[PDB]
């Protein structure tokens, strides 16, 4: 339906928020910060794992400022994720056994959104 | 000790060619390719069942559509068949390694006497591509280029009827379904006059 | 009798309230009440035309992203009757369904010839959420004619210049452009940019 297109457009906006952070990063203490990573990320409830890492994401982007507005940006990602994720149950998402750098974190969640976007087309 | 590097490309999500150049080896050698996917049912290590050859030596593998999982991490392993411990592994992200076929069926139509619209098709989910349009006239010493998103139309809002126009288009699997960097081949051009 | 608002895609929602009948003479405001943000905002409605009122809800700095496509903002017109505030109009405002961007800016001549001119422009206060899903329309004022007679030149892509062909030499022209995103059911064109004056070379 067009709730599928609504979902798709929400995923695109999330993706553009993430790509913007990643593009901003690619232009030191930022690259040592470690992020929890989803064990599995194939359906929308797994965004729980992105949601839970938004506070540490915000903190790292605040520390690095010297072309992003992280309070706005994170609060935007937060509401989009909350809408996409669905109603909260137990065992939404499980973490991998190792943490990762910010670039691996962002690329993982970028890959996630891309994977759902392509099935909704 | 150091094996040749494998390079994989998913062509229009129909099949994947993985290739390597093994003339860096001290003799001619048929290296073997195994692959598997991370975090999956496809943990079972697969053997290449369609080798590619270059000077009668293995230089690549072809995987079919069934064996492609664009968003699951792809692990490719080269191995010396006469020396088991000698092996190199890479983790590939296939969604960044897609190359679409060139766009097709370029058509022009008039919005007015001096405004043209270029249209085209891709054999591919329209949404997952962006495009680069190039055009020129018989008065121009070079192509003018302009990028275009999944809409896959291009307006030319001021046309000179005295000039002859040429158009071509290429496409890329970026940025909504993947972050590939390579462009397709150029389409066959079309002309207007 | 109608209540119509548009979002610039960043931090500005502008509202118009048109009455069809008895005209208010007391204070009226627009109140913005977002369903998932910690702030409310208001603006005082001032007359703009014969029966319409307008004001702007400034949510933050000019280029800050204060709303998203999942936000829903209850917009209400509240007018003062005696000491009480009366709700005179209400909508559930979906900001990315009601977009109207700022007019393009920084128009300049890139290169001008005898029969041709390349003109470039920039957009302003435009969300990164659009990526390149924008379009433009332009038009040229000629010596003979009016703006209303000038044909609309269509750009169905994010292209921030135009090369105008088949112009007359040593002739005085003016040029305008406007923009919109392709997203949103009620999305509408920006206003026209300021006209840029230019002159073709003489030959
Ligand atoms: C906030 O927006 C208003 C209104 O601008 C219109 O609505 C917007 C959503 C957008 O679509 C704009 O392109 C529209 O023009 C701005 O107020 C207008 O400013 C112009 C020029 O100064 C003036 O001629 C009009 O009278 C104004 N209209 C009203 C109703 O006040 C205002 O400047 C914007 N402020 C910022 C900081 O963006
Ligand atoms: C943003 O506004 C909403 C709704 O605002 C209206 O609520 C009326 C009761 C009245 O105050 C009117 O002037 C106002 O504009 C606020 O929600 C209200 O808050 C209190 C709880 O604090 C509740 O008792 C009301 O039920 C609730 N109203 C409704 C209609 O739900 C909200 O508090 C306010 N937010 C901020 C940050 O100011
Ligand atoms: C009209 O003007 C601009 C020059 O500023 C041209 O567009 C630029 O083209 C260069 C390469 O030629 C790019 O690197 C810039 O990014 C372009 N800028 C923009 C805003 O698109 C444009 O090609 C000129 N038009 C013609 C027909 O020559
Ligand atoms: C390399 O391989 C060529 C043909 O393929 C091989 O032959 C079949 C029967 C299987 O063994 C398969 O695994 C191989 O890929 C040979 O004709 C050629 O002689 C081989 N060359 C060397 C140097 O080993
Ligand atoms: C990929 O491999 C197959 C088999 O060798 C071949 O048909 C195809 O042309 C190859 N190359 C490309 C660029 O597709
Ligand atoms: C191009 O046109 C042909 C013939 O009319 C058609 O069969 C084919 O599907 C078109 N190609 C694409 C990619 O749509
Ligand atoms: C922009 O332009 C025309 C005239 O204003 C209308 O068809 C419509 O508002 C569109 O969005």
């Amino acid at each position: 339906s067009s709730s599928t297109k609504k979902t798709q457009l929400q995923l695109e906006h999330l993706l553009l928020d993430l790509q913007m952070i990643l593009n901003g990063i690619n232009n030191t203490r930022m690259l040592t910060a470690k992020f929890a990573m989803p064990k599995k990320a194939t359906e929308l409830k797994h965004l729980q794992c992105l949601e839970e890492e938004l506070k540490p994401l915000e903190e790292v982007l605040n520390g690095a400022q010297s072309h992003l507005r992280p309070r706005d940006l994170i609060s935007n990602i937060n509401v989009i994720v909350l809408e996409l994720k669905g109603s909260e149950t137990t065992f939404m998402c499980e973490y991998a056994d190792e943490t990762a750098t910010i670039v691996e974190f962002l690329n993982r969640w970028i890959t996630f959104a891309q994977s759902i976007i392509s099935t909704l087309t | 000790l150091p094996l040749p590097e494998v390079q994989c490309f998913v062509f229009n999500v129909e099949y994947m060619n993985c290739t390597w150049n093994s003339s860096s080896e001290p003799q001619p050698t048929n290296l073997t390719l195994h692959y598997w996917y991370k975090n999956s049912d496809n943990d079972k290590v697969q053997k290449c069942s369609h080798y590619l050859f270059s000077e009668e030596i293995t230089s690549g593998c072809q995987l079919q559509k069934k064996e492609i999982h664009l968003y699951q991490t792809f692990v490719v392993q080269l191995q010396d068949p006469r020396e088991p411990r000698r092996q190199a592994t890479q983790m590939l992200k296939l969604q960044n390694l897609v190359i679409p076929w060139a766009p097709e069926n370029l058509t022009l139509h008039k919005l007015s006497e001096s405004q043209l619209e270029l249209n085209w098709n891709n054999r591919f989910l329209n949404h997952c591509l962006e495009h680069l349009v190039q055009y020129r006239t018989d008065w121009d010493h070079s192509w003018t280029e302009q990028s275009v998103d999944y809409r896959h139309k291009f307006s030319l809002p001021s046309v000179d009827g005295q000039k002859r126009y040429t158009f071509r288009v290429r496409s890329r699997f970026n940025p909504l379904c993947g972050s590939a960097q390579h462009w397709s081949e150029w389409s066959h051009p079309i002309h207007w006059g | 009798s109608q209540f119509t608002c548009f979002y610039n895609s960043r931090a500005n929602i502008s509202c118009v309230w048109s009455q069809d009948g008895a005209l208010q003479d007391t204070s009226c405001q627009v109140h913005a009440w977002p369903d998932r943000r910690r702030w409310n905002q208001t603006c005082e409605l001032l007359p703009v035309s014969q029966a319409s009122w307008a004001c702007n809800l400034i949510l933050g700095a000019p280029d800050s992203q204060k709303l998203t496509t999942v936000d829903i903002v209850t917009l209400r017109v509240l007018c003062r009757e005696g000491v009480r505030w009366r709700v005179m109009a209400i909508q559930d405002f979906k900001p990315f369904e009601n977009l109207r961007l700022m007019a393009p800016i920084s128009l300049q001549v890139v290169h001008v010839e005898t029969h041709r001119c390349n003109i470039s422009w920039e957009i302003s206060q435009a969300s990164h959420y659009f990526e390149r899903h924008l379009e433009f329309e332009a038009r040229t004022l000629s010596p003979g004619h009016t703006w209303e007679e000038a044909p609309l030149l269509t750009l169905k892509q994010k292209q921030e210049w135009i090369c105008l062909e088949t112009l007359t030499p040593d002739t005085q022209y003016e040029f305008q452009v406007r923009v919109k995103p392709l997203q949103g059911e009620f999305t509408t064109w920006s206003p026209w940019s300021q006209p840029l004056a230019f002159r073709t070379k003489p030959a």
